[PDB]
């Protein structure tokens, strides 16, 4: 049985609060489709040849 | 990493072929060549096929 | 069959006679009388654009 | 029928293209809920209070 | 929209039939736990973070922007002033300093 | 005669424990578990965020605390008896 993701309790609290001390600058990879292959059929050719 | 691109060669490629290899098929006719249709039957019964 | 016949470098074994592409039609022979080998390629076709 | 099946030979690859897009809708449907619901890959809890 | 994190810019590449987008993301890190409060109670007044909020670290109050720590001493320049403090829930005493 | 329906590879008791793990995120730590590490704030502190967001001082939130959950009960509760009574 695949597991959703690791389990993490969120510390809440009505007093408290978690402040960043730090960062990373973290590059992602996003690819995307734009065009296909430009294909054209000769029906005449295709249907009978010759 | 690119498979998305790459899937989309593929399919466009693989179409490509299906239809390509279409024309190997008889369709419920004696024959897959039209040549041969000719060169065998009358006019009457090499027309339906 | 209507074609261009030209020389080949295809090594045909000795009981094949003929070839076929993935469509199957012949793309080659192999001519009676003198059991060389020709090559068969469509005729030179394409699309007109104005 | 098996007659039914040999004659169903004669038509080729139709049968292939049938399920192979049938599978991509499938695999696809997958993908979709993927996308909408896996969006954290923390399961996060409430607290009891 | 603009890869994981709060986005910074992104950077198009060209590919055989589409396009790759490196995303630059700016992700939090290094978090740390303060004490925090809705508003502080000065002279009878609430005093609000104009754009941060306040933290403690255990024994002082100090104001900070939301996703980065960086404390500052709590002045009338980064607190407004909104009404006193018998409304706010949670509202905590501490000295607001005036330039 | 054929026909096979293949179950969705994600349950329903899976898609609603993804739904937890949102709601958790989003009622603990806001928006902060999207763009990162999760990191817990107040809730009364995060809809003073919220209506920063919008052009809403803090202060409106925390002066009317009490009203805004009222009303944000009762909407919550107008959903489910909306929801309950209605066949469209
Ligand atoms: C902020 O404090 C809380 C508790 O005061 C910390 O939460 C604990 O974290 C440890 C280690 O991950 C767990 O074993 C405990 O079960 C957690 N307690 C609760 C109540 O959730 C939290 O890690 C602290 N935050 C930071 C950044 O240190
Ligand atoms: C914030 O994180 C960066 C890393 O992302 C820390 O930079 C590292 O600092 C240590 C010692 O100061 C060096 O040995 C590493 O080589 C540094 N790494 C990089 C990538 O420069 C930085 O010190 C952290 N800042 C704070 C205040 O904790
Ligand atoms: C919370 O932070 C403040 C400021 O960073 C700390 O106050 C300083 O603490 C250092 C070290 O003890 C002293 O040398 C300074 O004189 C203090 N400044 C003032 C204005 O008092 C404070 O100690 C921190 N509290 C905790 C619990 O870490
Ligand atoms: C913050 O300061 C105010 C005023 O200095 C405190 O309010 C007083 O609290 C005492 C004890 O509860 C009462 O006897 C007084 O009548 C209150 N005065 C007013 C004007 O309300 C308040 O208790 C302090 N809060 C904290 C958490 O220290
Ligand atoms: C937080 O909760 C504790 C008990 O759960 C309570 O004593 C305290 O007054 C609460 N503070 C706020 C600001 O709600």
């Amino acid at each position: 049985t695949m597991s959703l993701g690791a389990e993490n309790s969120v510390a809440y609290s009505n007093n408290s609060i978690a402040i960043p001390t730090n960062f990373t600058i973290s590059v992602t990879t996003e690819i995307l489709p734009v065009s296909m292959t430009k294909t054209s059929v000769d029906c005449t050719m295709y249907i009978c040849g010759d | 990493a690119l498979g998305k691109l790459q899937d989309v060669v593929n399919h466009n490629a693989q179409a490509l072929n299906t239809l390509v290899k279409q024309l190997s098929s008889k369709f419920g006719a004696i024959s897959s060549v039209l040549n041969d249709i000719f060169s065998r039957l009358d006019p009457p019964e090499a027309e339906v096929q | 069959g209507t074609g261009v016949l030209t020389e080949s470098n295809k090594k045909f074994l000795p009981f094949q006679q003929f070839g076929r592409d993935i469509a199957d039609t012949t793309d080659a022979v192999r001519d009676p009388q003198t059991l060389e080998i020709l090559d068969i390629t469509p005729c030179s076709f394409g699309g007109v654009s104005v | 029928s098996t007659e039914c099946s040999n004659l169903l030979l004669q038509y080729g690859s139709f049968c292939t293209q049938l399920k192979r897009a049938l599978t991509g809708i499938a695999v696809e449907q997958d993908k979709n809920t993927q996308e909408v619901f896996a969006q954290v890959k923390q399961i996060y809890k409430t607290p009891p209070i | 929209f603009c890869g994981k994190g709060y986005h910074l810019m992104s950077f198009p590449q060209s590919a055989p039939h589409g396009v790759v987008f490196l995303h630059v993301t700016y992700v939090p890190a290094q978090e740390k736990n303060f004490t925090t409060a809705p508003a502080i109670c000065h002279d009878g007044k609430a005093h609000f973070p104009r754009e941060g909020v306040f933290v403690s670290n255990g024994t002082h109050w100090f104001v900070t922007q939301r996703n980065f720590y960086e404390p500052q001493i709590i002045t009338t320049d980064n607190t407004f002033v909104s009404g006193n403090c018998d409304v706010v829930i949670g509202i905590v005493n501490n000295t607001v300093y005036d330039p | 005669k054929g026909l096979t329906v293949l179950p969705p590879l994600l349950t329903d008791e899976m898609i609603a424990q993804y739904t937890s793990a949102l709601l958790a995120g989003t009622i603990t730590s806001g928006w902060t578990f999207g763009a990162g590490p999760a990191l817990q704030i107040p809730f009364p502190m995060q809809m003073a965020y919220r209506f920063n967001g919008i052009g809403v001082t803090q202060n409106v939130l925390y002066e009317n605390q009490k009203l805004i959950a009222n009303q944000f009960n009762s909407a919550i509760g107008k959903i489910q008896d909306s929801l309950s009574s209605t066949p469209s």
